[PDB]
């Protein structure tokens, strides 16, 4: 290469704060780095950030006596000199704990060259905005539906538990009455009164009819529960299907907005008029 | 008409027409009355031997010992009554029923769990419960009134100097009402007394001028003077001094207060009564190893995705201890991996608070060169349990759904544990089996594991002054770690020193433990930031809890109660020092305990922390005492109000408001509503008692979702002096956590400005969220929206002429200056915080001239972040209507002192807040995990960092402020009123 300037350097960045550094340096490979101006706004200070060990670091560059360097003594007259020096040499001798090279620099040139008439791009961005807003409205409505459906799943879950408890208490009552009624039917059949025997068949028939009714209720409620669970699973699948294209359109819209901003045309005061 | 199908124990049934108002006494009487006609009646025993049982509407077979309770409020399932023999005592069963009703879910679910941590916490928290209970009875009967009516005083007995001049040479005129003997009549005495007076000599002077023996009381509500504090320290007295009001107090008898105050008793539940050398963890020599067996099932399509994988990594708080380790992308048809996973971390280097954060992510190749990822579900696993043992062996983990608005692959700040539901994606885990139980080493191994001055200290203080989220570099970290032994002289640097160390080591972590164990105690506000998600170490949180125990007072504890409740979720284990301190403080202060209960009660709709908070309500309700009756009454009132709302909000969208009013009044003719809505303390303030419920001024307005306006007559004996009617808006369908946070921040800013020496007073009214999008709003009497003010006025002078004719004479200038000060305070607050734009309706003006804001939404500029653009917005633009009042309608402001006074007071407010910004940074850092869309990570606190211009020094912060509030005002805000240098 050559001694190409700092302004057009790939790793250098302009008015950049922490949140966008974290946005670009998110889940990237080890050694990924960039250089931006310090938030202290001291003239010609600059800070180096790199993702080593799974977390973003913040190297400070000193500008004492018009010279650059990581610490006393300063041995580089330009930032590019030590940037290339530490790109071509590991940091093992400098710091025993830190052992990494400046492998992959973060460069905006890729996004500058993959983007590709002002009215045409303006209406394209407007259509992108409309699609984004309708997709987000669909996302919000169906997320509300998903949460609500989970609420009804919980409600019929409690209903199923209550029905199950009623079934167990009724079967326990039936077992207890069968166990404590077999030792008194002998006298009843010896005396032979048709009225009270008819009454016991009538009462047992009514009780068994009620048991059948509540069993039918439990079965239909559990059928409703499983079909609503299937609908809930389908809604979740739709969520997982429509999340990634939504976030991709979000990134595309942000890229277009940042390109328009760096172009210098103020679209915020004209697009809103419509 | 209610048909109840009784179930007799002898095998017969009956279809009986049961009246709505009949209780179980009549049911049992008429049941046994007709039993004789039925056969086999001889087998029946006496009524005592049989007790009715049934299954409740909330799906639990709950005992029914409440024989005198009415039929309407039984929350019963399908109508049937079961008769069994008694199987236990009655007092604890009634207590458990009341506790479960207060919490929301029955204690049977809490009892029927298999997790040993839940049972151990339930068994062990009762120790501090009974300790607090016996502590509150140590000075009986004085301590009983101490608990029930604790003093509402301020932290320091010293009076601010700027308000001492407001007094008549440091003395207060005090009016003392007293009942003569036959009651009634209006007999008034007024006494002049200084500020540092104590109530015993106050009553001594009152008695000695009349012609532990009497007690004071604030007229209108229940506030009492008990403890040896200066009379000016009480909040009521200070409020009256600020308002220039005569403090109305009445004299009562201590014996009557002791008689009307009920007794308190604590009963131990039935579950209360229910070697080996081992090798340390630091001797194992092997990397951490995880096996992902399979995922049972995931919710993702076949023709919309191609391949999925699990994205997992070790964390310590939010700081990864190692890089994320992935698996081979398997097809989504068969989520089977069977892949051993290795990490670049050794077992002895694992910190105590280490976690295993994992997620299921889907990769889409697309035609683009770069591939994108989208998480499916997430789940966090503690590598250690509450018994300090490394997790091992077979384990299955249920996975939570991804939060809305979160796009990062993992969720390292989240609840550790499995989703309670079983219809969720379950990931199969497996840990290395070390043929034994691996335990974290005890304090001795750490303690003796270790041990194996220049004037350039200004850098340490300089980095101490910066905010916790300031830019910190590894040069700063190395400087901090190198001079850690000299950091004792500056205890401020403890959070920065903690953030300097990296937690994937052992020797330096031991050294940090040795340092923290000998750290001097620090300010409660400086130790409160040590409780957020960034400090998960048990020793650090123990030190912070110790500092809160030593130095935090009850006033400040009630000030920061909501954040202290919030940081209970960040605690990894159920039993810890923070919850013990919170429960000890809530069991010795009824006012604190009330808000504790209501905060935790609101925060249980979230199933992530449902169990860990349900256990807290369980323990507190066991140990709170007689307050259960008032809490149950409040809960009944709130749930009936919720029913009243949601039977109309969704079912009556398409009808006119007249039919809605008819529906509302016809249920307000149902005696149950009046019966429940009487004589219960307001949840907003327990000192208020709500009496009768009138209907002439209880209605709904034309808002978006018809909030309920409710009025209660004050039943106090001499309520005429104070407010006569209590008005509360019951809002349903709007989240109020952000509103509570906004009002809290307003209260701290007002306190800061008052303490500093500025009369920049606001109106921080009362808000309380009681559950899902439901809450109570305290409304202000004699207040109007600017919208209706200008509507009745009419154009630009309507507010000015309103303030003219509402209070004319020598009081006009007082109204003008109060308006100016309130307007300046709210300008500064709304600029700094970033509340949504103000309208005519959002701004509320009082009769005497004070103004305030009522409608709050998102605070950290969340609503206007749809379009990506870094800029600062000023919501409270000063319209010409306000400038007319500020300048008193002057044509030109260049020869009036009012404009420059307004400027300088705004600048002083901004400088005060910029000096105290650490408190707000810590508060928004502690309130992160609440689940608000507007506050999800530190990028939101970056907004409050850049509106106060933390990075900029105090010089250009001024110029930045004036640039904001003049390009928002289209100019007109220029230069400096006085050049200092």
């Amino acid at each position: 290469n050559n001694n190409m300037s700092l302004q057009d350097a790939e790793w250098y960045w302009g008015d950049i704060s922490r949140e966008e550094v974290n946005e670009k340096l998110r889940d990237t490979a080890d050694g990924t780095f960039l250089v931006r101006d310090a938030s202290t706004k001291m003239h010609g200070d600059y800070t180096l950030t790199l993702r080593k060990g799974g977390n973003n670091k913040l190297i400070k560059i000193f500008h004492r006596d018009g010279k650059y360097g990581f610490s006393d003594p300063l041995t580089f007259s330009s930032v590019v000199e030590l940037i290339n020096h530490y790109r071509n040499e590991s940091l093992a001798q400098y710091n025993p704990k830190l052992d990494v090279k400046l492998l992959y620099p973060v460069s905006k040139y890729q996004q500058d060259q993959v983007v590709k008439n002002i009215e045409a791009v303006g209406k394209k961005l407007h259509e992108y905005n409309t699609q984004f807003q309708e997709k987000s409205r669909e996302y919000d409505r169906l997320y509300e539906e998903y949460t609500r459906t989970s609420q009804e799943i919980q409600m019929k879950r409690t209903a199923i538990e209550a029905f199950n408890e009623t079934i167990k208490i009724f079967e326990e009552q039936c077992q207890t009455q069968e166990r404590y009624s077999k030792e008194y039917i002998e006298k009843f059949k010896r005396e032979g009164n048709e009225k009270e025997i008819q009454r016991i068949m009538h009462n047992y028939d009514k009780l068994k009819s009620r048991i059948s009714e509540i069993i039918d209720s439990r079965r239909r409620l559990e059928e409703d529960l499983k079909k609503q669970a299937a609908e809930y699973r389908e809604i979740d699948k739709r969520m997982n299907s429509i999340k990634p294209d939504l976030i991709q359109l979000r990134k595309t819209r942000d890229q277009y907005l940042m390109w328009l901003t760096q172009k210098g045309v103020r679209q915020k005061k004209l697009n809103e008029w419509l | 008409r209610i048909l109840v199908e009784c179930l007799l124990p002898n095998g017969m049934i009956v279809t009986l027409e049961c009246l709505r108002e009949a209780t179980l006494i009549t049911i049992k009487h008429e049941l046994f009355k007709e039993a004789r006609k039925y056969p086999l009646h001889q087998l029946l025993q006496d009524e005592s031997s049989y007790i009715f049982v049934s299954v409740t509407q909330e799906a639990e077979r709950e005992e029914f010992f409440d024989e005198t309770r009415r039929l309407c409020d039984l929350r019963l399932f399908q109508p049937f009554l079961k008769v069994i023999e008694p199987v236990g005592n009655r007092e604890e069963k009634i207590l458990n029923r009341e506790i479960g009703f207060a919490i929301g879910m029955p204690v049977c679910e809490f009892d029927m769990v298999k997790d040993p941590e839940v049972q151990d916490f339930r068994r062990n928290i009762l120790n501090v419960c009974k300790e607090a209970v016996d502590l509150r009875d140590l000075n009986s009967p004085h301590s009983r009134a101490m608990y029930v009516y604790p003093p509402n005083v301020e932290s320091s007995p010293e009076l601010p100097k700027h308000i001492y001049n407001k007094l008549d040479k440091g003395q207060i005129i005090v009016v003392i009402w007293v009942i003569v003997s036959p009651n009634n009549d209006k007999q008034k005495y007024t006494l002049k007394i200084n500020h540092d007076c104590v109530p015993e000599q106050v009553i001594a002077e009152a008695i000695r001028k009349k012609t532990g023996k009497y007690i004071l009381k604030v007229c209108g509500c229940d506030e009492y003077f008990l403890e040896k504090y200066p009379l000016s320290q009480y909040k009521y007295i200070r409020s009256c001094i600020m308002l220039g009001r005569m403090p109305n107090l009445m004299l009562m008898a201590k014996e009557s207060l002791y008689s009307q105050l009920p007794m308190d008793c604590f009963t131990m539940p039935s579950y209360s009564r229910r070697e080996t050398s081992t090798k340390s963890l630091w001797v194992i020599n092997s990397a951490l190893r995880i096996k992902i067996l399979c995922a049972t099932y995931v919710n993702v399509n076949i023709r919309d995705i191609d391949k999925i994988y699990v994205r997992t990594g070790i964390y310590h708080g939010g700081e990864p201890l190692c890089d994320n380790v992935n698996t081979q992308r398997v097809p989504c048809s068969n989520p089977r991996w069977n892949e051993w996973l290795n990490y670049d971390i050794y077992i002895p280097d694992l910190p105590r608070a280490a976690r295993l954060c994992l997620s299921i992510c889907s990769v889409k190749g697309r035609k683009g060169a770069k591939e994108e990822h989208c998480p499916l579900a997430w789940g966090n696993i503690n590598l250690f349990d509450y018994t300090d043992t490394l997790v091992s062996g077979k384990m299955a983990l249920n996975l939570w759904p991804v939060p809305h608005g979160l796009e990062d692959l993992l969720n390292p700040i989240g609840v550790t544990g499995s989703n309670p539901n079983k219809e969720t994606p379950c990931l199969e885990l497996e840990f290395d089996w070390f043929s034994s139980v691996v335990k974290f080493p005890d304090m001795s191994v750490i303690e003796e594991h270790a041990n194996w001055r220049e004037n350039d200290k200004e850098q340490l203080k300089a980095i101490s002054t910066r905010d916790p989220l300031s830019e910190i570099t590894e040069q700063e970290k190395d400087f901090l770690w190198s001079h850690r032994h000299y950091c004792v002289t500056i205890p401020e640097i403890l959070p920065k020193l903690l953030l300097s160390v990296k937690w994937n080591s052992r020797d330096e972590v031991a050294q940090m433990y040795c340092l923290v164990k000998d750290w001097p105690p620090i300010k409660p506000e400086q130790a409160m930031e040590l409780l957020d998600c960034n400090y998960p170490d048990p020793m650090v949180r123990g030190f912070a809890v110790r500092c809160l125990e030593k130095y935090l007072t009850d006033d400040k504890l009630s000030q920061y109660l909501i954040q202290l409740v919030q940081v209970l979720k960040y605690e990894q284990y159920l039993d810890n020092l923070l919850v013990r301190f919170l429960l000890k403080k809530a069991l010795t202060n009824q006012r604190i305990g009330h808000f504790f209960f209501w905060h935790l009660k609101s925060e249980m709709h979230n199933k992530t922390v449902s169990q860990r908070f349900g256990l807290l309500l369980e323990s507190y309700c066991r140990a709170c005492g007689m307050y259960l009756k008032h809490l149950n009454r409040q809960v009944e009132a709130m749930e009936k109000l919720i029913n009243l709302t949601d039977i109309l909000k969704q079912e009556k969208k398409d009808e006119t408001q007249k039919v809605q009013m008819k529906f509302l009044v016809e249920q307000m003719r149902r005696p149950d509503f009046m019966d429940a809505l009487q004589g219960f303390l307001s949840p907003l303030n327990p000192a208020h008692q709500l009496g009768n419920l009138r209907l002439e001024e209880c209605r709904i307005m034309s808002s978006a979702k018809r909030p309920l306006w409710l009025n209660w007559e004050n039943p106090d004996i001499m309520s005429e002096l104070l407010f006569q009617n209590n008005e509360i808006i019951f809002k349903n369908g709007d989240d109020l956590r952000q509103d509570m946070l906004t009002l809290q921040i307003i209260r701290i800013m007002e306190n800061i400005w008052q303490n500093q020496g500025l009369d920049l007073r606001m109106l921080p009214y009362g808000c309380l969220s009681i559950g899902d999008c439901v809450g109570l709003i305290e409304v202000v009497r004699n207040s109007h929206t600017i919208m209706q003010i200008q509507c009745k006025g009419g154009n630009s002078h309507t507010l000015h002429q309103w303030l003219k004719d509402k209070n004319k004479g020598e009081i006009y200038d007082a109204a003008i200056d109060l308006f100016t000060r309130s307007c300046a305070g709210y300008c500064v607050a709304t600029f700094i915080l970033g509340i949504g734009d103000r309208h005519n309706s959002n701004i509320m003006v009082k009769d005497d001239g004070q103004l305030f804001h009522i409608d709050f939404g998102h605070f950290l500029d969340h609503k206007k972040k749809k379009f990506g653009y870094k800029r600062e917005r000023v919501p409270f633009v000063l319209t010409q209507d306000f400038l007319i009042v500020i300048s008193k309608g002057a044509q030109e402001c260049t020869k009036t002192r009012e404009f420059e006074r307004f400027q300088e007071m705004c600048y002083k407010a901004y400088l005060a807040i910029r000096q105290h910004a650490n408190l707000f940074i810590n508060l928004f850092s502690m309130m992160l995990g609440s689940g608000m869309p507007e506050l999800q990570s530190f990028d939101d606190i970056a907004y409050i960092r850049k509106t106060l211009a933390l990075d900029k020094t105090e010089q250009e912060a001024l110029e930045y402020f004036m640039k904001q509030m003049n390009d928002a005002h289209h100019g007109g805000w220029t230069t400096k009123m006085d050049w200092i240098f």
